């Protein structure tokens, strides 16, 4: 019964369509992420 | 300018491998000598 249902539905839909949520996910998962995404060859061992 | 070391041609194989190669050479030679010159045939 809250008057906030339709506005929040439309807000999340608008954000998804324009691309805000994806950017935030990139910001808090991949960016702000420690390890992102060549080593010299080693001599053979016994 | 990394100056390559003399005996850098040994770098592909570790020091232990060369050591044990020498040891195995000696053992092979001795075992061959033995198994060839023991039996009074």
């Amino acid at each position: 019964g809250s008057s906030l249902g339709t506005p929040v539905n439309l807000a999340v839909l608008k954000l998804s369509e324009q691309g805000v949520l994806d950017k935030l996910k990139n910001k808090w998962w991949y960016d702000k992420g420690e390890c992102g995404a060549k080593e010299k060859t080693s001599a053979l061992s016994l | 300018k990394s100056k390559p070391g003399v005996f850098s041609f040994l770098d592909p194989l570790a020091y232990e491998i060369w050591m044990c190669i020498v040891f195995a050479y000696i053992g092979v030679s001795v075992v061959l000598f033995l198994v060839s010159r023991f039996s009074p045939y």
